[PDB]
Parts: C-alpha cells; structure tokens; sequence
C-alpha cells in the first residue's frame, strides 16, 4: 500500500517536502511516478524516478522547480517541491510501477493527499466527455491520440486507468491488450493505430467512475481529458 | 529506437547485471570446500565442530575467509552423475577414521577405493584433497590390542599409533596415480576447539598460494 | 520368479521383431534430405558467472528461465536479452529448472531434494518461494510443468513423483526403474511422459494412472536426455555411450539410432524441432550437433560453445534454439 | 516381485509395424515442414533476432 | 660488399614481424580465450600491446633509419619517432615490473592480494606504468640525425635510472623474494603432511620443480638484463663519453635492436611457462 502526507497550505512561491511511504512490496525494485490531479480536472504526470535512481525525469512544467528522490532503506520516496505556482494546486498521488517484459506499471496507486495554496507532447483527446449508464448496458469509451503509439517493437503503449468517487485511480488495461490483475474479465481494449476504444460489456454496480487514457511511449507522460459515468 | 518502456527494462537489466557481479565477487572471494567421507568416519562430529534429507551447506568464517563447506554424504547416489557440479571447489575435504581398519563394512577398503575414485576422477585433476584422519584416539587405544595387518596383510613392524597412522597415511596416498599435478594434505584430528579449522586456513592458503605459483609458471 | 521374467523379456524382444517388418532408415530412402543447416548465434546471453546446466522455454517462445550455480534463476528476454528477474535460490547447487506453460510459476532444483517453486506474479514483485516440494531422497535432475497446479518432477531416488502445488503433497510416485532419473519429458497433451534412467532404459509413464505403461531399451550407458517427438507418439534420448536413439510409443521399438564414429562423448541434452525432422543434442565436446529424424545424416553443427553443451530447448514455435552451456553463456540460434 | 506384475500387464498392449510409424513421421515432418523456421530460412523482417 | 645491407634489412624485418605475429597471436588469445580474463593475463595484454606499439610505431622507422644511418624524415617526425620509442620502451619495462610485482604479492601475502587483485587493480597498475614512461619520454621536447637529446646529463641520468636501473633493481628483488619463497617451499613446505615429517619418489619431483623453476627464474631475468642492459650502460655512458670515450655506432644499433628484441622474447617467456596460456594457444591452433 502506499499512503502519502505533506499536504496543506503553502503560499506561491515557497517550498513543501512531500513523502510517499512504501510498504508491502520491494519497493526498491519499482518505478515510482508523481501524478497530480486538479480538483476540477484529469490527471497531470509530475515526475518519475526509476529503480535505484539511475534514471529521473520531469515534465516541462515543473521542470527543475520539482525535484524527485529515493531512500530504500526506509522505503520512502520524496519529492522536493520549491516556487510553487498557483497552478500547482492540486492532489498528488503516488504511483507504483515496474518495466519487465509483461508488467504491468502503474498497477497500484498511493491514496493521495490534497495540496493547495492561496491566491511537444503527445496531445490525448477523449471527445465522450460524459455517458449517462445504467446496469445491463454495454459501454463503449474512445480515445485518441496525436501519434500512433504502435511502436516498431509491436507493443501498443496504451493505458487505462479508472477513477471512482472518493478513490484514486486504478489500473484497467495496460498495453491495451492486458488486463490488470485483479480487474474483472469483463472489460476489453482493442483498436488501431490513431484511434483506440475501451468497452465494457454489461455494466453493474462498482462500475461508476472516470476513466483517464495514457499513453507511455515516452515521457513526459499525458493522460486524457477523462470519460465521466454516471 | 528503445522505447521508454524498452529503457526502464534494459535499465531494470542492468541493475540484475550488476546485482550478479556482486553476488559473482562475494561467491569468489569465499572459499568453496567439499566435504566426503563414511558416515561414521566423523565427519559429521567434524562438520559440528567447524561451525563457528538432501546436500547440506556449511557457512563459516575464520581469519577473514569465508569458508562453505559441502556434506554430499546424504545423497545415495553415484557420485560421477553429479560430482561434476563441484569441479570449481578450492580443495576436496576426505575424512577417514582410523578405527575403521578392523570394522565390518573391512569398510576400510571401502573408504580407500573412494577415495582413489575421488582422487582419480577426470573432473578433480587440479583439485587438492585435504586428508582428515578422526578418531585416532581410538585407534591408538585400539591398536595395541588389535594389530593393524587386519587391514594391510603387507603391514610391517610394531604395531602403534606413531607408525600405524603414518603407514595408513602412506597407504591412502599411495593411490595418487597423478602426483604431479595436485597434492594431499593430511591432518590428525583430536578434541581441539579450532585446530581443525587452523588447519584448513592453512591447507586453503596454501592452494592459493601453489595456484598463483603455477600461474607464475613455477611449481 | 526369476525365470518367468527372462522368459517373458525373450517373448517381448521376439514379440518386437516380429512387429519391425521394415525399418525407418530403408523407407526414407526416397525422402530428400533435410540439406546442410546453419545456425547463427543471434543472441548470447550474458549475465551468468557459473555453470549453466538446465533452462527451458516459455509458452510465448520470448521469455526462457536458466539455472547455473551461481544461486540464481535469469529469466532472459530473448528479443531484447533483457533479464526479466532475478531469483535468488536457497540452495546453490541447481541442476534443473522449469517455466510454467502459463508464465505464472518457474520451479527449479538440484542436489536439494527440495524442489523450490518460485511465482513471477507477485502481488510484491519480487519473486517468492510459492512453496518447497519435500520428500524425495535423491537429487533432483528435472523438473517440468503440467500446469499452474501440477508438477511432474525426476530425481536420484529412482522414483519419479508427482506433486500438487496448492497442497504440497505427492500426489503419484512413479516406481520402476533399476537406477537414478536424469532427464523428464511431457507429452504435448501432458497426459504421458517419459524419463531416462541410468539403468540405460526409458519408461513411459501416464500420469492419470499413476503408473508405468512401456518400458524401452537399447542403450549401453546411463541415459541423460529424453524429448518427446513433437506429434506425441515418439520420442530421442541421449546416453553416455554417444549415440541418439528414437523410439516409438505404438510400435515400442527403437525407430532410429544417430552416431558418429568420431564422437566419442555423450549427449547431455535432446531436443526436436516443431516439425520434429531435426534432431538437436548436446554434447561433452561443447559443440551441438543436428541429426536429421528421418535420414539420420548430420544436417549441421551448432559450435561456438568453450566448456560443455548442457542444456539445449527449442521454442514453442520453433523460431529458435537456445542452448546452455557450462563456459556460463547461453547461444540462441 | 512386483516387476513380474508389472510386465504381465506391459505384455498386452498392442505394437503397430515400424512401416507405420515411419510413415505417420515423414507425414508428419512434411505437413510441419513449412513451420519450421529452423529447416527453411526465414526472412530478417520475419525472424524477431538480429 | 653491398650484399651486408640487403641482408640487415631482411634479417631485421623478419624479426619485426615475427615479433608482431607473436604478440599479435598473444593478445588475440587472451581477447578470445575467456579463461585467460585474469587482472595477471590482464597485465600480460598490457604488456603484449606495449610490444605491439614498440615493433609497429618504432620497428619500421628504426629499421629505415639504422640500415641507411640518415634521417631523410625530418625533425617533426623526428620527434615524434623519439618520443615513442622511448615511451613504449619504458612502458615494456615497467610493465614486466608490474608483473613482477604482483607475482610476488600473489606469491607472498596472496591471502590479502586476492582482495586486492583485481581488474581496476590492474588497470591502474597499468595507467601508472603509462604515466611514467610519459614523463620519461616528454621531457625531451620541452628541453628543445635523430637521437635522443644529450645537452644535459642531468636528463641523461634521470631517464636513464627511471627506465633500467630503478625498474631493473626493482625486478631483481622482487624475482629474488619470489625465488627465495619458491624454494622455501619446495625445500621447507609446511607441516601440513601429518606424519610425514617412497621418500625418493617426492625427492624426484622436488628437486624437478626446484630446477624447473630456477630456469623460468633465470630466463626471465635474463631476457630483461641481458637484452637491455648492455644498450642501456652504452646510453648512459656515451653522453658522459664526451671527448675521453668512444664506441662504433654499428655496436650501439646492435644493442639497440638486441634490446628491442625484449619485446620479442616477452610474450614467449609469459606465456609458454604458463598452463593456462599453452592451452589456450593449442585451442587456437
Ligand atoms: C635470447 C636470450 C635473451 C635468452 C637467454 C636465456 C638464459 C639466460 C637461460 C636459459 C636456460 C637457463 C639456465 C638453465 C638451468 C639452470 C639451473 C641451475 O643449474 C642454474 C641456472 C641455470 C644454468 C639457468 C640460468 C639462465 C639460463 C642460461
Ligand atoms: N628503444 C629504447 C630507447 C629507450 C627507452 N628508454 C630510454 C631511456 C633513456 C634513453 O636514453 C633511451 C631509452
């Protein structure tokens, strides 16, 4: 599980250390992300770091200001935070993942706490803003893409990931194909290049929920304008 | 080109590389030792006083080496299936008690022609055998009242422990059929705390030191 | 009783020449030969720094398990020659490994009657002992997968058994054979198997009975690999005395025989193809050499190898042959 | 004691001619024989090893 | 008359090339040979592309120049000949330096040196020796026919001991101490042999060991003294043989190339002794 505090109020332009604790997992063996989500928006990736801090990446917008750490031997992953705007205000979440043949990233993600404060990328478009359902109804869910993500390798680079109220998101479908472990058979991603679809077949309760597409073919990493079911 | 994905697993590789190479270094600089012999030939006394169902793994230190040795008496097995996997082993630990030489398995004999199996086996042609002969306080207790040429019919002269032991020693080694390239080391073995274990540091740096010689192009 | 079954054994052999009314050799006469196979060592694996003496392919024909005696399993991206993980082991000294036809469980073995089985699923990621298969008496020499909940396993015991995972327990011990297991061999439904025995003799087994149903013969030394042909009714083995033979479930009698006369050492591993014309073992010279199934000729020679070839598979879909060897290096061609 | 058994019940399964067998092989190899990248080389773009 | 030039010249380039195939075949066997990936047969590489550096960036200039006693290349190749020449020459030396060294460490306190020995062991035993003989053979064109420069002897005695005599005392030590355990072994081994306090059976193949070693012992330090001491006491002597002293320049060039042919004789003797090479070399060829 992973549970993340150092939220509250910071004026603009000053500084808060943020921490993700890491249990029940060899933590050091996985991928850890930082992505934010707006109180009134979709997800937003901030930084990621890979396995023993050999490899660490930011997004354009907080290139540099954000600064992203290790420490295994308490398995704990920080996240230097310096001359925050006021854009920055939002719910931060802590994101497990590990890149094997196979794997599945971004299969589990930390609850997540609520900051705010006083006042070239790949372009992921999802025009079904809302689908009003019901259960027994099969639902169909479409995204799009500014670049075809069937790499020359042959994997689809293509994630969903689920939202309930009062949840952080969960892994759906990875590489479009996979289904996550522990995600019910019942949903199903398929499609082509430029244009891609998730569909779920009759729908039921624990169903209600946003549904957020990413794409990993490489960083930074974007995330759809969200599929709100209601 | 490598994707991102396709980088954080050839990331992920490299770090399995690395994490092997360490295990690689740890395993090299410990010293590998096997152990053979009966199972009343006190090995199993020997093994539970150098400790500072299938094969058992002995791990212990002294005077910063880091000695494992091997006990391969539990498996009932042919030996030349299997006793391929320890051609890498430092030296080769052989223990024989001396009050053997009148038991019923003549075990004795039995102990002599594995020892020459060892010894002889294309796959220990470098590797030294370091002789433990236990129990000799037995079988010097023994030896006056019972003489050696039980055993050894050519046996000659008085029969104590001084020259019985000796001769054993002699005997055993007379079944090196490839002196030349590897040796023996032969240890008396008593109620002691750690010279058994003094003495396998010395066989140990010993082999050290004659592999670097021959690798000099000496010896 | 003892002379019943000498008896009996002539009436078998006599039984066995009667049914051979021609041989394979004179019949593929007329089948053209296979030609002379080459094999570029596409790939070679680096990573281990001991011998290497067991591996096994995957379902997907990608992923493949290795055991050397480092103490360690590399599961082996053979596209990319990523190492997909790394598996510590217990007991050093491993001599066989297994990958579960559905990539979920790896087991592997050696001088340890303990037969370690390993998840690649963890929910924590790394990989955990599933469970330890307890209860045989001599060393473990091969390991194979029925599925996620059965293993059929090989050791020194003479005694091959059966074990449910979910239970631990032996499920079937397989008795019969005169000396100890060294190699096992799944049938491509899994129903049947088969295991070479030192006692120069291999016996057939069916799973759902729990028992022995042939028994072939014909080797003069211990026999250390067996492969089940890929249509499920023959199978090769590999024995000290240098020479390849192939039997046949129906016909219960030795089909072809494939030797050199200048090889001299034995053959370690044994393999066939997805079509199964080409015969791939390994050998003590560490070279690989391919008989052709049918017309018995030497198509190639697989070198490249320093020390030994121990272990050698082919894919599910025969897109390559990856061999292991002791020089610590595994070749995919 | 119990191989005695053993072999009374391995005496009475049936054994096909080796024509048989020869011939449900070479059927076999030549039906699979276009599935064998091993036996015909494949193309760089088909083979996934370079 | 003019049949003796001819024969130099052929003499000469059939022992350059031998040289070259010789330390060519070295170092192809201990690159393909990965049993022979030791930090020691890492040192004797070193040494074997040291020797290649000396008989292909030297061998060829030296044997235009020596035969026709002109240098019709100019002083800009001049110095650049000079200078690796002698920067390969010293760092052959030091090179079998090294090798001495850690032959005597493994020899000696081989408990710690395997801790110890390692590849960036070797390799910086090797960047050392590298640095060295850089400052040896830099010197020269900071200071200002093409010979080495003998305006000052200060120079002169500096390079001439950093290059033999340091090197040479250092080896003959260290080839003593290694010597001296050697026998002490084979003549006084430790009491590891139980009762043992046939015994001429053990006295054959000691006293064979004994001799065998001496000789490997005393070719080694032979190729090294006897190959560069005589062009090394010429090269020091001669600036000091200002008005007063004298020797022909054919006897120098003879040192000369005897000394070169160290290069030739090194991997021969590193190798031939050594059972791991000899394999290596039979699994080649
Ligand atoms: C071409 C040149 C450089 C090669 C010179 C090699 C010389 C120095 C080698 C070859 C054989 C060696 C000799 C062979 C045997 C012995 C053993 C002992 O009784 C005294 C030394 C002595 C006599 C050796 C001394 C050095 C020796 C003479
Ligand atoms: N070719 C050997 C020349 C050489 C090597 N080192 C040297 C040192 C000094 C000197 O004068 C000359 C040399």
């Amino acid at each position: 599980q992973l549970v993340e505090s150092g939220g509250g109020l910071v004026q603009p332009g000053g500084s808060r250390k943020l921490s993700c604790s890491a249990s029940g997992f060899a933590f050091s063996s996985f991928g850890m992300h930082w992505v934010r989500q707006a109180p009134e928006k979709g997800l937003e990736w901030v930084a990621y770091i890979s396995s023993g801090s050999g490899t660490i990446y930011y997004a354009d917008t907080v290139k540099g200001r954000f600064t992203i750490s290790r420490d295994d031997p308490k398995n704990t992953l920080f996240l230097q935070m310096t001359s925050l705007r006021s854009e920055d205000t939002a719910m931060y979440y802590c994101v497990r993942s590990i890149y094997y043949y196979g794997s599945s990233p971004f299969d589990f993600w930390g609850q997540g706490t609520t900051l705010t404060v006083s006042s070239s990328d790949i372009v992921m478009t999802q025009a079904t803003s809302s689908v009003p359902v019901t259960p027994g109804e099969s639902v169909s869910i479409s995204c799009r893409s500014s670049k075809s993500l069937l790499h020359s390798n042959g994997n689809t680079y293509l994630y969903w990931f689920l939202q309930r109220p009062g949840q952080s998101p969960q892994l759906l479908i990875y590489r479009m194909s996979n289904l996550a472990s522990g995600v019910p058979d019942r949903f199903s991603g398929s499609g082509s290049g430029t244009a891609f679809t998730l569909t779920i077949s009759r729908l039921e309760a624990e169903d209600v929920g946003v549904y957020y597409c990413m794409q990993h073919l490489e960083y930074p990493l974007t995330f759809g304008a969200g599929t709100k079911l209601e | 080109t490598l994707s991102a994905e396709d980088k954080a697993a050839v990331e992920r590789s490299k770090m399995i590389d690395r994490n092997l190479r360490e295990d690689g270094e740890k395993a090299a600089r410990e010293v590998k030792l096997l152990l053979l012999g009966a199972g009343e030939s006190g090995k199993n006394t020997i093994v539970k006083q150098m400790k500072i169902t299938g094969i058992v793994e002995t791990h212990f230190t002294f005077k910063d080496l880091h000695f494992k040795m091997f006990d391969v008496g539990a498996q009932r097995s042919e030996r030349k299936k299997w006793i391929h996997c320890f051609e890498g082993v430092t030296a080769i630990i052989f223990c024989v008690a001396l009050s053997d030489y009148d038991l019923v398995l003549n075990r004795m004999h039995a102990s002599m022609k594995l020892f020459d199996s060892i010894c002889n086996n294309k796959w220990f042609t470098d590797t030294s055998i370091i002789l433990f002969l236990n129990k000799k306080d037995l079988f010097e207790e023994k030896i006056k009242k019972s003489p050696l040429t039980i055993c050894y019919p050519e046996y000659a002269g008085s029969n104590t422990y001084e020259e019985a032991a000796a001769y054993i020693q002699c005997q055993f080694e007379d079944l090196n059929k490839r002196k030349d390239t590897k040796e023996i080391y032969t240890h008396f073995t008593c109620s002691t705390d750690t010279k058994n274990v003094q003495f396998v540091f010395d066989a140990v740096t010993d082999v050290i030191i004659k592999n670097n010689l021959k690798d000099c192009g000496l010896f | 009783l003892r002379q019943e079954a000498e008896q009996l054994k002539n009436q078998i052999r006599d039984a066995r020449k009667a049914c051979a009314d021609a041989t394979l050799s004179q019949i593929t006469n007329n089948i053209d030969p296979v030609g002379r196979i080459q094999m570029r060592t596409r790939r070679t694996l680096r990573g281990h720094l001991a011998k290497i003496y067991a591996m096994h392919w995957g379902t997907d024909s990608r992923l493949l398990v290795s055991a050397s005696q480092d103490g360690k399993l590399i599961i082996w991206d053979s596209y990319t020659t990523n190492k997909v993980h790394a598996i510590p082991l217990r007991s050093s000294w491993v001599m066989t490994c297994a990958y579960a036809p559905s990539g979920n469980y790896v087991a592997c073995g050696g001088l340890d009657n303990i037969c370690s089985i390993y998840n690649l699923k963890t929910r924590e990621g790394n990989v955990r002992v599933s469970r330890e298969l307890a209860g045989h008496t001599g060393y473990l020499s091969c390991c194979r997968f029925l599925d996620d909940n059965q293993i059929v396993t090989s050791s020194g015991d003479t005694t091959c058994a059966l074990w449910d995972i979910e239970t631990g327990q032996q499920t079937t011990t397989f008795t019969g054979h005169t000396g100890d297991v060294m190699s096992l061999s799944l049938a491509p439904d899994t129903r049947l198997f088969v295991s070479g025995a030192c006692d120069a003799s291999a016996k057939l087994w069916d799973v759902r009975e729990g028992m022995c149903r042939q028994t072939f013969t014909g080797h003069e030394s211990d026999i250390n690999a067996i492969c089940f042909f890929p249509n499920g009714n023959a199978f090769a083995t590999g024995s000290d005395d240098a020479t390849c033979r192939l039997f046949d479930l129906r016909a219960d009698q030795e089909l072809m025989t494939y030797s050199h006369d200048n090889i001299i050492c034995g053959i370690t591993s044994v393999s066939f193809s997805k079509s199964g014309r080409l015969l791939l073992a390994g050998y003590d010279d560490f070279n690989c050499n391919v008989w052709d199934a049918l017309k018995a000729d030497r198509a190639g020679v697989l070198a490249g190898h320093d020390n030994r070839v121990s272990c050698l598979g082919v894919t599910d879909d025969g897109m390559a042959v990856a061999t292991g060897s002791w020089d610590s290096f595994l070749k995919i061609w | 004691r119990k191989l005695v058994e053993q072999l009374k019940m391995e005496a009475n399964i049936d054994r096909i001619k080796v024509s048989k067998a020869a011939a449900d092989l070479m059927a076999y190899c030549e039906a699979h024989a276009k599935e064998d990248p091993l036996l015909t080389p494949v193309p760089a773009s088909e083979n996934p090893f370079r | 008359l003019q049949a003796l030039k001819i024969s130099l010249a052929v003499v000469l380039s059939v022992i350059t090339l031998a040289t070259v195939l010789s330390n060519a075949f070295v170092l192809t066997t201990i690159l393909l040979t990965r049993k022979l990936h030791t930090p020691a047969n890492y040192l004797i590489g070193s040494l074997a592309t040291t020797d290649l550096l000396v008989s292909i960036l030297v061998m060829p200039i030296s044997i235009a120049y020596t035969i026709t006693h002109t240098w019709n290349f100019g002083q800009i190749l001049c110095d650049i000949w000079l200078s690796s020449d002698i920067t390969c020459c010293t760092a052959s030396i030091w090179h079998l330096c090294v090798i001495a060294l850690d032959r005597y460490w493994a020899i000696t306190d081989a408990l710690e040196y395997s801790k110890r020995r390692t590849a960036g062991h070797a390799a910086t035993m090797i960047a050392i020796v590298w640095a060295i003989s850089i400052c040896i053979s830099i010197p020269p064109l900071f200071w200002r026919d093409c010979l080495v420069n003998t305006s000052q002897i200060s120079y002169t005695i500096y390079s001439t001991c950093g290059a033999f005599y340091i090197p040479s005392v250092l080896l003959i030590i260290l080839y003593g101490r290694i010597y001296r355990a050697a026998r002490n072994r084979i003549l006084n081994p430790p009491s590891l042999y139980g009762k043992r306090f046939s015994a001429l059976e053990r006295k054959r193949i000691s006293a064979a060991r004994e001799r065998k070693a001496t000789k490997i012992l005393g070719i080694i330090l032979g190729a090294f003294i006897i190959c560069w001491l005589p062009f090394f006491v010429v090269s020091l002597v001669l600036p000091i043989c200002r008005d007063s002293c004298w020797i022909h320049p054919a006897l120098f060039d003879f040192f000369t190339w005897l000394g070169y042919l160290n290069s030739l004789i090194n991997p021969i003797i590193y190798t031939v002794f050594n059972e791991e090479f000899r394999q290596a070399f039979q699994k080649i060829v």
